[PDB]
């Protein structure tokens, strides 16, 4: 050790960064669903099959 | 229109001249708000009352009890000047100036 | 940030742990009144904590690793300088009293701190409140200019007015001549440069500038030089104590919340301390500030924040 | 020189030429739109610049108590 | 009295004092020579140089001496043909409507 | 701007308030109920500009 | 340097010339300024015109 | 300043304005108004001193007198039309008496006199609540009145804000006042165009406020209140004084900044309407503006102005200020233009 | 300006007819952009809290891209439907009103008359 | 002679010497807030008079 | 590598040349129609230019 | 250094605005120009008069 | 023009992420490598200009100056490394990043396909360079000089915008080949009038126009090196370019409104070149060299005859190269001897040779030496203008004496005479000072040879 | 006070010197009434006497102004015979720069102010004769 | 020699309330 106190954001919070990852991934996922139904809805349109 | 609705934008132009050129302490002002409530008010319920819209007669009253509780806020702010300078005076408020 | 509005929501209530026995206690006295060892045997009598008088360092020990930083890091004042030369060109005595009074003014934040978390009393040896009675010996001395002194007043009434008093003051009376000789028997190589004219101007100061104050705010109590010695008398005196004066009757807890609230953040508590007005002997230019500034940052352990020093030994500094 | 850097002038001739047309296109679009924003604010029959009106909806056609109305 | 505190005039450095070979690059001799290396490779060796070479040969630049050698045949024409040199009108005055006063 | 919550989730908050010839308690006919039917009638779905031309 | 060591405005009276002449190191006789046109001559002297 | 009340008062703040937001009637406009003004008095009462009170005396009266004035325009309305719709008015009286009402409300001048004041009488985070939440709902009172809107009227009000703002900030030195008269100054830019396309007066309010919000925001931070304690934060953080720099920079309409955004594309609306003058003047006072931002500046970071000795006590602690959306709030005022279309949302 | 369009269908942010156009794709170089936008916010939340800018918060920074770039991908399907809906009611009002839009016979040249102002 | 003072005077310096005079001129209020209502009321009655805003 | 930082800009160079290329297939509508070049395709060439 | 701020810097903060110098800044400063305009005015006019008539000798002048 | 913006961008992190005694030689090795692969762009017609895209192209007008900024700012790294070396780690980067985005900026500025698109970022440009002047300047003062620079360009530039957006508002678009090709010829009228003023007092103001250059003899001293060369060498031709741009739009008008502009220079060019007889900063003595030249380019634009616009961008080139070196050689001098006035260092002929060597040839390429590209451009100045009128040969002529009066005579004072006693602080001649003179001097003796590639669109 | 605008515009430039003059003074009048109340309600004056002596003050000098700068103009345009010139309004507008500075106590300030008003009155006549409009109505 | 920072003269002008 170093500091005589212990400093607050000496230990990773692992909730957090769980909880940061679980968006980051969730988001990812949902915008990669989101864009294929959005371009699959897009060629069922116009007819570009 | 009929002459007492000129007569009542008439009385609402004294509350306004009388509210803008004053020269007492904030209750001439609260005063004068008072008057501009109570022209409103009448004028509300003469035009509610004359052309039979039933409904708006929710019109007058709410029109006085929101801005009622306004002038209560208004009373409190004076008895905050009660509670610094003494008097409510407008002439003490010029601190905020500099 | 761990304490918040949130905690308080969930229930965090500071009157929980506010039993009889937290008490703030603050005892004063001359340069060398033997009140030093006095307070500890209070820290062995009612539980409480006993925090040392704060020194040039006290920032320094409280943070980091503890160890006394140089003088041009922190400070840039020396005591044994002020012995030496109390009329100096470059103003050691001003510059040293106001950095005295910062540091006690941490030290006092970081005592209402504790006493409102763990609830449990503080003992401390020469408040906030018993600073100026220095300042004011310097001048009436001369030491100091008027213009650091109205200075100085402008620093105390824009940071003390946030804070409230201690519970129970004590007061070590000790004469000119047993300070002088106990000064004499020390053995300090440098603190006989006083002159006996300083010690009568803090005692002067003392007895008619703190006391009557001090009478009315808080709760007063006075002894001589023997009667500091018995333990036992001092603890029964406080212990058997009436507390009907001072603002702490009139504390709920949201008053105590908005103080924890405001001496949780260091930057606040000293954010009016070090306000701009240009007095020669505490101004220092643009470029001896930006050298020993970019020489603080090069210190280890200060670089960056307490978790986010690789060069000390942190590890996960890249998932937080 | 010529072969291993810099481009044919056929190649930047006909880049050029498309440039131009889809600028020149461009400026007719702008003009149009100008032309129309200012016409159909002018008429007001068209689908911008509707300032809205009373809904029909909310209008009671039963029978009143006096039918003089 | 006194003014605010602030260090007195530093002087200047005299680079040549601390390392006779120096060239006011930098303290150390190895990064200076680095430094001497770099500049005098890519600033006269590469891009002047090459600069040079590059801006000697442009692929006949503007199409200029083309221009010439196209009046070489264009002459040729009509020196034969009986036309005179240049003619005084840029387009063809078959194909022009003046306006009618 | 003017964000219609209104007529987005369908709940009437004061729609009946708003106009004179609006539904009533007991169908009380206004003074002007008739004129006031025909002008709405007459400048509904056309623009402001057209139903003030 | 220093803002006392440096030309200022226009002197009137007596003390002030002495200030001048004192800064610009010649007697309270030699100092001669240029006259007050407005023309942005300030505090320097008048040297009697003459080549090096 | 108990958190639950704080909490309630603060979403009664955001129920009246969205009630002013998504109503059909013109009752149901003064009800949010007069529950929004009701419950941010408490917010400029939150330090308990008597400059506090004396602000919030005259920011009451004010908004108590246009809210009679509003009444004026509402009853009137009624008089010459017999409905209730929040829509073009059918009355010139009603429509000008209902402009200066909403003038009297936004701090638009000569009706401004309130607002270097109060501003400088109130806690940081009020300031901010009152010069970024509070222009939102009039502006939409103002959006949904348009075609009975009088040029003349809105246009010389336009240009006295402007001028009489950039004026007015010419010469305080205090960053509340200077934020005051700036605010007048971009209210009057963003009400001079809204008669001819009010896509750009909300682009320009949603520029205004993320641009003030991240300067209220740093000064909240930096825990400075005038020109003197904004040049000493120097020695704390360099970082904030280059972003307090750029976002400056950016609030003068500097290109390649956000804050070039907006105004650009307002002269790009004053052009098609055939005005030329216009654009020009109102360019001159913001380069008045520009003027005293410069000079904030120069005071701040683009020098080193001498500190004091308790610096080294401040380099021993970070900021443990809850800095919320310094970040997003600071490229977004900053590295917006090249998606400048995005207006097209606003529609 | 649009006053009279949406209002058949209020507070939609995105609507069913925008699902008729080609959506942006996920390499745009606005969407890039904007998660360049992302990862500066990231380096500039770490350099104000006095943390080292490339290595800590990862995961923050990752978060910071992915919701600027969710954001910036929605804003940017809104402002393609906006300019279709904008080019769209152009060109269906040029179509029902040609009489205030003739047809102009474009002149050649080779009658024209330019004035010319010498240069000497 | 025109390099230095005339040239400084023309364009800049009468600008910068208007602005800061009527700046000075505008922010030299007292603070009260009866002289503020006062001019309130003078700019209603100019605006339904002496400009007729409302026709 | 240790000395990646000296390749970071030419690769740099060298992939923005490529959408340079990339930039020019954007811009093709007119390969083989203006008037000067108009001319028939030789055998085994797909473009005029690429 | 009292002379190079005595000549550069120290002239305008000792300027006064008096009949003199307006009148040594009027005949030095916007005389020569309009001398120089109504000069350079009238011998374009005179050779654009001379040239749309057709006299000027321009017959080998294809370089301007 | 993205072969060339992303090595820009990648130069960036190149100099946010090297060590502290490694930014420079990194820097300086890719800049010189992106200024050797610069010279791509001489692939030109006589005829059509050189387009990428739709936001990018480049005539044989704007590639010299894209030549001359990233072959300068090399020269500019070099220049500026040493009166840095006492700075902060962070803060020279942040030098170095300021240097990086202005070349990037003016490389995105100089092939602006369309208008509106020059001038936003011809007014971006203003933001590294005030910064480095009221960052990095000496002097006290320099706070004043940055106001001024920054508000006259403001204000000249306000107008140049709303006449702008009000042109693209009446025609259509502003690209320049079509507008081009769907120009419009101006009438006589006040409108007009107006338009031309605000269309044309922006470049005016950035040229500079003798009146309005008042900003110039102060943000040229007390700006540090790369800052006075970023001044003297690229943002007068910037605003010289806008200008050639401009008018080709406000035909015919300009034969009849140009007449008091271009005779505002025609005296003034005069006079200013008098400052120069009686001028005790060296500093000031260049900014003012420069304002001549500059007028002289105000002339033959305004004109607007072919051989006026060879003679405009050749000297545009030239004296952009001599004022560089001019002001590198008066940083020299000032680092020597710490202090910019003339009088004081004297006689440094018999301590430095070699800096007397490059004295005299600097001194000779600023009095238009033959066969420089100096010469070239004045000369085909002088010949357009005889051939708009006879009498201006005299205000042309009498121009080549003063110059030649004051440039000899900064070759004189400095350089010749019996040397100063109490200065002994005078060390001998660093090889950095001497290289970066020698890629300043030996470009312009090259391009002396093939001066072809920087006489204009129209050769 | 617009149709007062209207009234000094229905005269023709140099045609009539007497009634453009006293449009010109009503003009000035109005406009150092509204000065003045302005001034008198911001600014609050020692007594009534004080207060109406500096609205009389301004009141004259806005009203001497306007007609010293009407009677130039006219006079101007009848000496040129050419109404549709910005030279007669640039005249005037000297006149009343001069008229104030000799009011001011200032020389200076009456440069200045001519060359000011001048320009303000060129650009007035290019209004009126070019159409521009700065309070222009929605067009587009 | 070195550059110029601001001394207690600026300051003072830029510390007064009325600037
Ligand atoms: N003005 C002052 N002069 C000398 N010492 C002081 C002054 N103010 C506070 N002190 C501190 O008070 C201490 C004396 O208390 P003590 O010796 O513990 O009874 C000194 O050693 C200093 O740390």
């Amino acid at each position: 050790k170093f500091y005589i106190q212990e400093p607050p954001h000496g230990s990773p919070n692992w909730l957090k960064v769980g909880l940061t990852l679980g968006t980051s991934a969730f988001l990812w996922i949902y915008l990669i669903k989101q864009h294929n139904e959005d371009v699959l809805e897009y060629k069922r349109r116009n007819g570009l099959e | 229109m009929s002459l007492v609705y000129m007569n009542i934008m008439m009385a609402f132009t004294v509350s306004l001249t009388g509210l803008l050129m004053y020269r007492s302490h904030l209750m001439s002002s609260l005063l004068c708000l008072e008057g501009m409530m109570l022209s409103l008010f009448i004028l509300a319920t003469l035009m509610i009352l004359n052309s039979h819209f039933t409904l708006a007669s929710m019109m007058p009253i709410i029109l006085l009890v929101f801005a009622a509780c306004e002038a209560a806020l208004g009373l409190s702010l004076l008895v905050m000047v009660s509670n610094t300078y003494g008097t409510d005076y407008v002439q003490n408020l010029n601190l905020l100036q500099c | 940030l761990q304490y918040g509005p949130l905690a308080y929501i969930l229930g965090e209530k500071t009157t929980k742990k506010m039993t009889e026995n937290s008490k703030l206690i603050t005892v004063d006295g001359n340069i060398c009144s033997g009140k030093s060892k006095l307070a500890k045997e209070v820290a062995e009598k009612l539980g409480l904590k006993h925090f040392p008088e704060a020194g040039i360092h006290y920032a320094d020990s409280t943070t980091g690793d503890g160890k006394p930083l140089p003088v041009r890091f922190s400070g840039n004042c020396s005591l044994e300088k002020f012995y030496d030369d109390p009329k100096s060109n470059d103003g050691n005595s001003y510059r040293l009293q106001a950095w005295l009074y910062a540091s006690r003014l941490l030290q006092y934040a970081d005592a209402l701190e504790h006493l409102l978390s763990t609830g449990q009393g503080v003992v401390l040896e020469r408040s906030i409140y018993s600073d100026f009675v220095f300042l004011e010996a310097m001048y009436r001395q001369g030491f100091i200019r008027k213009q650091c002194v109205d200075h100085y007043n402008q620093v105390k009434k824009v940071t003390v007015c946030e804070y409230l008093p201690p519970h129970v003051v004590i007061y070590v009376d000790v004469p000119v001549s047993e300070v002088q000789s106990r000064i004499q028997k020390k053995g300090n190589p440098h603190e006989m440069k006083i002159t006996s004219a300083y010690l009568q101007d803090i005692e002067n100061v003392y007895k008619g500038t703190f006391l009557p104050e001090m009478s009315e705010k808080c709760e007063v109590l006075q002894y001589s030089a023997w009667e500091a010695e018995d333990a036992e008398k001092v603890v029964e005196d406080i212990q058997y104590l009436k507390y009907d004066k001072g603002p702490w009757l009139d504390q709920d807890d949201r008053k105590l919340h908005n103080l924890r609230m405001l001496v949780q953040d260091k930057l606040e508590v000293l954010n009016y301390t070090s306000i701009p007005v240009f007095l020669p002997e505490v101004t220092i230019g643009a470029h001896q500030s930006d050298r020993v500034f970019q020489e603080f940052t090069e210190l280890p352990g200060r670089k960056y924040r307490a978790g986010y020093n690789e060069d000390v030994g942190d590890k996960w500094i890249w998932l937080k | 020189i010529a072969r291993t850097f810099f481009d044919a002038p056929e190649k930047n001739y006909e880049r050029t030429m498309a440039i131009l047309q889809i600028e020149s296109e461009k400026a007719e679009l702008r003009l149009k739109e100008l032309e129309v924003r200012r016409l159909m604010r002018a008429k007001g029959d068209g689908p911008w610049f509707q300032y809205p009106t009373i809904d029909k909806a909310l209008i009671d056609h039963s029978p009143k108590a006096t039918p003089d109305n | 009295t006194l003014r605010w505190q602030e260090d007195p005039e530093p002087e200047d450095e005299n680079l040549y004092e601390k390392n006779p070979d120096s060239h006011g690059y930098d303290k150390d001799p190895a990064v200076d020579v680095w430094n001497m290396r770099v500049v005098f490779f890519f600033g006269f060796s590469i891009v002047l140089v090459l600069g040079s070479t590059f801006v000697a040969y442009l692929p006949d630049y503007r199409m200029q001496e083309w221009a010439r050698r196209e009046a070489e045949r264009l002459v040729k024409y009509r020196e034969a043909h009986g036309l005179p040199l240049m003619e005084s009108n840029c387009f063809d005055p078959s194909k022009i409507q003046l306006p009618e006063d | 701007p003017f964000f219609d919550v209104q007529k987005k989730l369908g709940v009437d908050l004061d729609h009946w308030m708003t106009i004179q010839s609006a539904e009533q308690p007991h169908r009380i006919p206004a003074r002007c109920h008739a004129f006031e039917k025909e002008w709405i009638e007459c400048a509904h779905g056309i623009g402001s500009i057209r139903a003030e031309k | 340097i220093t803002k006392d060591m440096l030309p200022g405005p226009y002197p009137k009276t007596p003390e002030e010339r002495a200030a001048a002449a004192k800064k610009y190191n010649m007697r309270v006789e030699d100092y001669e300024p240029y006259p007050d046109d407005g023309m942005g001559y300030g505090d320097y002297p008048k040297l009697p015109d003459r080549s090096q | 300043m108990n958190p639950i009340i704080l909490i309630i008062i603060l979403m009664t703040v955001m129920l009246g304005t969205i009630i002013v937001m998504i109503s059909t009637h013109w009752l149901l406009i003064w009800i949010g108004f007069e529950m929004n003004m009701l419950a941010i008095i408490p917010i400029m009462m939150k330090k308990h001193n008597p400059r506090a009170t004396e602000a919030s005396t005259k920011y009451f009266l004010t908004q108590s007198t246009a809210s009679m004035l509003l009444m004026m325009a509402i009853i009137i309305n009624l008089m010459f039309s017999g409905q209730w719709t929040v829509m073009k008015l059918f009355n010139p009286m009603a429509s000008m008496l209902m402009t200066m009402a909403l003038a009297m409300k936004l701090g638009m001048a000569p009706f401004h006199f309130w607002v270097p004041e109060v501003t400088q009488g109130i806690p940081l985070s009020s300031g901010l609540i009152l010069l970024t939440w509070q222009k939102l709902a009039p502006m939409s009172v103002l959006y949904q009145i348009l075609p009975s809107i009088n040029l003349d009227l809105i246009l010389t009000l336009s240009i006295l804000s402007i001028t009489i703002g950039g004026w007015g900030g010419l010469n305080q030195t205090q960053l509340r006042k200077i934020m005051a008269y700036s605010s007048i100054a971009h209210m009057g830019w963003m009400t001079a165009v809204l008669l001819y396309n009010p896509t750009m007066t909300l682009l320009n309010l949603i520029i205004y406020i993320i641009m003030t919000s991240t300067m209220f925001t740093l000064f909240m931070a930096n825990s400075t209140t005038t020109t003197l304690s904004l040049s000493h934060t120097w020695n704390k953080a360099p970082i904030m004084t280059i972003l307090v720099l750029i976002t400056l920079l950016s609030m003068g309409g500097l290109p390649p900044l956000s804050g070039f955004m907006p105004k650009w594309m307002i002269i790009q609306e004053m052009t098609k309407n055939d005005s030329i003058i216009l654009p020009t003047l109102m360019a001159i006072t913001a380069l008045l503006n520009l003027y005293f931002y410069m000079r904030l500046t120069y005071s701040t970071a683009l020098t080193m102005f001498p500190s004091t000795n308790n610096m080294k006590m401040k380099w021993q602690f970070p900021t443990t200020k809850r800095m919320t959306l310094l970040p997003t709030m600071t490229v977004l005022s900053t590295m917006l233009l090249p998606l400048t279309p995005i207006l097209s949302i606003l529609e | 300006m649009m006053t009279g369009r949406q209002a058949r269908a209020p507070l939609q942010f995105l609507p069913d007819e925008a699902r008729s156009l080609p959506p942006p794709k996920l390499t745009d170089p606005r969407l890039a952009y904007i998660g360049f936008l992302g990862y500066c916010s990231g380096l500039i939340d770490n350099a104000i809290r006095r943390r080292p800018v490339l290595s800590a918060g990862l995961h923050r920074q990752f978060l910071y891209i992915t919701s600027f770039v969710f954001v910036g991908y929605y804003l940017l399907k809104r402002q393609d439907y906006m300019y279709a809906v904008r080019d769209h009611d152009m060109f269906s009002y040029i179509k029902s009103h040609p009489e205030d839009f003739p047809e102009k016979d474009k002149k050649t040249y080779r009658e024209v008359f330019e004035e010319f102002h010498p240069v000497r | 002679l025109l390099d230095l003072i005339w040239l400084e005077t023309i364009l800049p310096k009468t600008i910068s010497l208007a602005q800061m005079k009527m700046s000075t001129t505008i922010t030299s209020q007292k603070g009260l807030i009866k002289l503020y209502f006062l001019s309130f009321l003078i700019t209603i009655l100019i605006s339904t008079t002496l400009l007729n805003f409302h026709e | 590598r240790d000395h990646w930082i000296h390749v970071l800009v030419p690769v740099g160079f060298v992939f923005g040349y490529y959408l340079d290329r990339k930039n020019d297939e954007k811009l093709a509508a007119f390969r083989n129609k203006s008037l000067l070049y108009k001319r028939e395709l030789k055998p085994q060439e797909e473009v005029t230019w690429k | 250094i009292r002379w190079t701020c005595a000549r550069s810097a120290n002239v305008y903060p000792n300027f006064r605005p008096n009949t003199k110098t307006s009148l040594l800044g009027a005949l030095f400063g916007i005389g020569p120009l309009i001398f120089w305009y109504y000069v350079f005015k009238t011998d374009r006019d005179r050779k654009e008069k001379l040239i749309q008539e057709g006299k000027l000798d321009r017959t080998f002048n294809i370089s301007y | 023009m993205l072969k060339y913006i992303i090595p820009t961008m990648m130069l960036m992190p190149l100099t946010w992420l090297s060590k502290n005694s490694m930014i420079w030689i990194n820097t300086t090795l890719h800049s010189l490598l992106i200024s050797l692969t610069s010279l791509l762009l001489l692939n030109q017609f006589g005829d059509n200009s050189l387009n990428f895209s739709l936001t990018f192209f480049s005539d044989s007008l704007s590639t010299p100056l894209l030549i001359l900024t990233m072959w300068l700012l090399p020269l500019m790294l070099m220049a500026s490394q040493h009166h840095l070396s006492k700075e902060n780690l962070a803060r020279k980067k942040l030098f170095i990043s300021m240097l990086i985005l202005l070349q990037l900026f003016l490389i995105m500025t100089f092939t602006a396909t369309e208008l509106i698109f020059f001038y936003i970022m011809f007014e971006a440009t203003l933001v590294p360079t005030l910064i480095i002047i009221t960052r990095w300047g000496n002097q006290t003062e320099r706070l004043n000089a940055g106001l001024y620079f920054l508000f006259y360009t403001l204000a000249g530039s306000l107008p140049l915008l709303v006449a702008l957006i009000y042109i693209q508002n009446t025609m259509g678009s502003l690209n320049f080949l079509i507008l081009q090709y769907w120009v419009q010829p101006m009438p006589n009228s006040w409108s007009n009038t107006f338009m031309w003023l605000a269309c044309m007092m922006a470049f005016m103001v950035k040229m500079p126009l003798y009146g309005l250059h008042l900003w110039l003899p102060k943000a040229h001293v007390e700006a540090p090196i790369a800052g006075s060369m970023v001044l003297a060498a690229i943002l007068l031709k910037l605003g010289g370019y806008g200008m050639m741009r401009i008018t080709l739009l406000l035909n015919p008008i300009t034969d009849f409104m140009a007449y008091p502009f271009i005779m505002l220079s025609l005296w003034g060019m005069i006079m200013t070149s008098s400052i120069c007889l009686r001028q005790t900063d060296l500093k000031s003595l260049i900014a003012y060299s420069s304002v001549s030249h500059m007028a002289l380019v105000i002339v033959a634009i305004l004109i607007q005859t072919p051989w006026s616009y060879m003679g405009a961008t050749a000297l545009m080139i030239a004296h952009g190269l001599t004022s560089s070196m001019l002001f590198c050689l008066a940083n020299s001098n000032y680092e020597r001897v710490h202090s910019r006035t003339m009088i004081l260092a004297r006689g440094l002929q018999t301590l430095l040779p070699l800096m007397a060597a490059w004295w005299l040839l600097a001194s000779l390429t600023n009095l238009a030496l033959p066969p420089s590209i100096n010469l070239i451009g004045e000369l085909f100045v002088v010949m357009s203008t005889f051939s708009w009128s006879n009498i201006t040969i005299i205000l042309m002529g009498l121009n080549m004496v003063i110059t030649a009066l004051y440039s000899l005579y900064m070759l004189i004072t400095t350089q010749r005479g019996k040397h100063t006693h109490h200065i002994n602080n005078i060390l001998p001649s660093f090889t950095r000072e001497n290289a970066l003179m020698s890629l300043h001097m030996l470009p312009l003796l090259l391009l002396s040879l093939n001066p072809k590639i920087i006489l204009g669109p129209l050769y | 006070a617009k149709t007062l605008l209207h009234q000094y515009w229905d005269i023709p430039e140099g045609t009539e010197c007497h009634r453009k003059t006293y449009a010109a003074t009503s003009i000035g009048g109005a406009s150092g009434l509204v000065v003045s109340a302005y001034s008198v309600a911001l600014k609050t004056p020692t007594s009534f006497l004080e207060g109406v002596a500096r609205t009389g003050r301004y009141t004259f000098t806005a009203a001497a102004i306007g007609a010293i700068f009407g009677l130039t103009s006219c006079i101007s345009a009848q000496v040129r015979e050419k109404p549709d010139d910005p030279l007669n309004y640039l005249i005037g507008g000297c006149a009343g720069g001069l008229t104030l500075g000799a009011r001011t106590r200032s020389y200076g300030i009456g440069a200045a102010a001519c060359a000011y008003m001048g320009l303000t009155a060129a650009l007035v006549k290019m209004g009126q004769l070019e159409g521009w409009k700065v309070f222009a109505e929605p067009k587009v | 020699a070195r550059q110029w920072q601001p001394d207690v003269e600026w300051a003072e002008q830029y510390g007064g309330a009325v600037m």
